[PDB]
């Protein structure tokens, strides 16, 4: 993947 | 991860903004990672995100 992995909640 | 955060070793309810360090593949709260806005984490994520652990290990 590219960059970090963040989610919204 | 996904239940316990290293910065704040305690349980939480699935909520608030979430950000995970790709280097360690660890989930943690945006607030404990200095993230206060969704926009800031958007750009930060785009440029990559380093958890509190990466900063001291990466830089000696
Ligand atoms: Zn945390
Ligand atoms: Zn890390």
């Amino acid at each position: 993947g590219v960059g970090g992995s963040w989610g919204v909640f | 991860s996904l239940v316990t955060c290293p910065i704040c070793h305690a349980p939480y309810v699935e909520e608030d903004l979430l950000i995970q360090c790709r280097h360690c593949e660890r989930w943690m709260h945006a607030g404990c990672e200095s993230l206060f806005t969704e926009d800031d984490v958007e750009q930060a994520a785009d440029e990559g995100f380093d958890c509190v652990s990466c900063q001291p290990y990466v830089v000696k």
